């Protein structure tokens, strides 16, 4: 899941 | 290794 | 961590959603 | 500051010897931090102004002869000149410079003649 | 460049002091050490003091308050002050550089003839 | 110039500014995660006043950045004290840089150079790491634009004997890769190729001068590049000398003495006395 896990955690933030 | 920068890079 | 957390094992949202800076 | 003595007062020798004089201090001089000795070889040729030789006991100093050839560790130190030429007479002392500095008494070489 | 010359008054009668300026050029007084070495005639060689870059200061313990060494870095010169002398204190007066953190004593001065 | 603390940057480019006198980070830098960063945000952006970070350098999904030239030009020195894995320079999915650009970057003391998975990415072939690593054979870049053959690389330069076949060496078009003559070593020298002051680092403003070095080799104590610190200073960081009393005040409220260093912690077999800062070894087992 390596490079998703940065793109899914921006996902998440917005922030 | 991206494990390790994962891990660390982290709030 | 965060790659155990949410790589080997599989995640949930809130699980995320914690981690949010 | 500490003390430094030498042996011995006075010595001499002719053309093309090797010479060992002695130093020693009240506490030891070797620095852990680097594994070097705190001490310095001077050699005065009469009349003149000092010149630094050997530095950390052992290092040359630039436009010194490899005929000079300093030695030692701890407390107890020792300075060579191997194969002694003609303007090689001096007074010698030793330095600390571990805590503050301090010199020693001094040694006199003298060369032979008729 | 490295180049020192010690300026002494050359004569004192005792009970007054003695005020000798190395002058130094060639180098940074803020990043070197500066040591102050007297030899009576056919006598040892002995240390009196030295001024670190940052203005710290170390004496011999013989002298017992009789010694003060500051600087002017700006005009590049070191200044010995030394009270209330004797007939004991006849000897020639040399400032030596001190690259304290790499080197012991490089560079000496000429030296100056001190005489009460 | 100015010691400054190793630094985390995220998110706005805002915090950015707490660098602006920097001259050396005391520890390591790390800039990453910025998603909203575009092109013209470091069009107008420098740091030209840092020369020396004490432990890795660390760039990681940072987006608009296309050349680092202008952003670290004077960086000269990695000391790699502290290491990120075995890293002391971490260049990773940093999309849309383009090339390099540290052309002021002469040695990295201690670590290895890890560059990944930047598309984009060229002017990589063109640099010989051999020049400034010392160990180049844990060096890690793959997956960038530059293993794809496909490489417009142009820079007058010098040729090295990496592979099988010599290869002019630059950072960029305008900036060739600087290399002293083989016996300056580490040192540095002039564009002539007179070699710097040995206890110099990687350059320096003037020849044969321990003041005149733009980033000691050994340690930094009071305007000059010295081989030791000498009593009564102390070892720190791995590259400045201090006294008891600076040492002391960080401590309190976790820096200790030993060995003539200042250091976080006692080591292994020590315990640490409470008068003078001073480990000493334990008195039968150590509890700890
Ligand atoms: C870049 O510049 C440097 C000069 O600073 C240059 O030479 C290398 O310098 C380093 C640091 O002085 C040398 O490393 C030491 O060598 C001994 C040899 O046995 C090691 O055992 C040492 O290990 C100790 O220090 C470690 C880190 O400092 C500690 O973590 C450890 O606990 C040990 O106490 C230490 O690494 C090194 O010898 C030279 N390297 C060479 C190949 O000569 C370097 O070459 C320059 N690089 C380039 C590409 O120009
Ligand atoms: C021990 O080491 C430290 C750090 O090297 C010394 O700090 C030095 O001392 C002074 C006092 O803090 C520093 O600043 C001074 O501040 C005033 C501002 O009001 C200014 O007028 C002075 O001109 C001076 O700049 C000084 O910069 C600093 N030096 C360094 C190299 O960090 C500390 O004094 C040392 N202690 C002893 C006993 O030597
Ligand atoms: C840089 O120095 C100037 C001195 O006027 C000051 O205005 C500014 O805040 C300084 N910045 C930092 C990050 O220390
Ligand atoms: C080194 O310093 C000099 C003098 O400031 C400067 O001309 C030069 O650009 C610097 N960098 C290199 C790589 O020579």
């Amino acid at each position: 899941c390596g490079s998703h896990l940065v793109e899914a955690l921006y996902l998440v933030c917005g922030e | 290794f991206e494990d390790y920068l994962h891990n660390v890079v982290f709030v | 961590g965060i790659v155990e957390q949410c790589c080997t094992s599989i995640c949930s949202l809130y699980q995320l959603e914690n981690y949010c800076n | 500051d500490i003390v430094m003595s030498q042996s011995p007062s006075s010595l001499v020798v002719s053309v093309g010897e090797k010479v060992t004089m002695s130093c020693k201090s009240s506490q030891s001089l070797l620095y852990s931090s680097n594994q070097k000795n705190f001490l310095a070889w001077y050699q005065q040729k009469p009349g003149q102004s000092p010149k630094l030789l050997i530095y950390w006991a052992s290092t040359r100093e630039s436009g010194v002869p490899d005929r000079f050839t300093g030695s030692g560790s701890g407390t107890d130190f020792t300075l060579t000149i191997s194969s002694v030429k003609a303007e090689d007479l001096a007074v010698y002392y030793c330095q600390q410079y571990f805590r503050y500095r301090t010199f020693g008494g001094g040694t006199k070489l003298e060369i032979k003649r008729a | 460049q490295v180049q020192l010359k010690e300026s002494g008054p050359g004569l004192v009668a005792p009970s007054q002091s003695l005020s000798i300026t190395c002058t130094v050029s060639g180098f940074p007084l803020t990043a070197y050490g500066v040591n102050w070495v007297r030899q009576p005639p056919g006598k040892g060689l002995e240390w009196l003091g030295m001024i670190w870059g940052d203005g710290n200061t170390d004496y011999n313990s013989a002298l017992k308050s009789r010694l003060s060494i500051s600087k002017d870095n700006s005009k590049s010169q070191v200044f010995l002050k030394m009270n209330s002398l004797q007939t004991d204190d006849t000897a020639r007066y040399y400032c030596a550089r001190d690259p304290y953190g790499s080197k012991p004593m490089d560079y000496w001065g000429q030296g100056t003839s001190v005489t009460v | 110039g100015e010691v400054c603390p190793g630094m985390d940057i995220r998110n706005n480019l805002t915090r950015l500014h707490e660098l602006e006198n920097c001259s050396v980070i005391e520890g390591h830098l790390q800039i990453l995660l910025m998603f909203k960063t575009r092109p013209e945000d470091f069009r107008d952006l420098s740091f030209p006043k840092l020369i020396m970070i004490t432990d890795y350098l660390l760039l990681f999904r940072v987006y608009g950045l296309e050349s680092l030239k202008d952003l670290f030009p004077n960086l000269t020195v990695i000391r790699g004290s502290r290491l990120f894995f075995n890293y002391a320079l971490v260049i990773f999915e940093m999309v849309h840089l383009k090339e390099l650009g540290l052309y002021n970057l002469m040695n990295i003391t201690r670590g290895s150079v890890r560059i990944e998975k930047n598309n984009e990415l060229c002017y990589l072939a063109t640099i010989d790491w051999s020049r400034i690593l010392d160990s180049v054979e844990d060096n890690h870049i793959v997956l960038n634009k530059d293993d794809n053959e496909e490489c417009g690389d142009i820079c007058n330069c010098p040729a090295t004997v990496i592979n099988g076949q010599f290869v002019e060496r630059c950072w960029t078009h305008s900036h060739c890769q600087k290399v002293c003559p083989t016996i300056c070593k580490s040192h540095g020298c002039t564009a002539e190729g007179l070699c710097c002051h040995s206890e110099c680092l990687g350059n320096c403003s003037q020849p044969d001068d321990p003041t005149k070095c733009v980033a000691c080799r050994n340690f930094y104590l009071d305007g000059r590049c010295v081989e030791t610190c000498p009593p009564p200073y102390y070892h720190f960081q791995d590259w400045r000398c201090v006294n008891f009393s600076f040492c002391q005040d960080l401590h309190h409220k976790q820096y200790v003495i030993h060995n003539n260093k200042c250091i976080p912690e006692c080591p292994s077999g020590y315990t640490m006395n409470s008068s003078n800062l001073l480990c000493t070894p334990c008195l039968g087992p150590c509890p700890k």
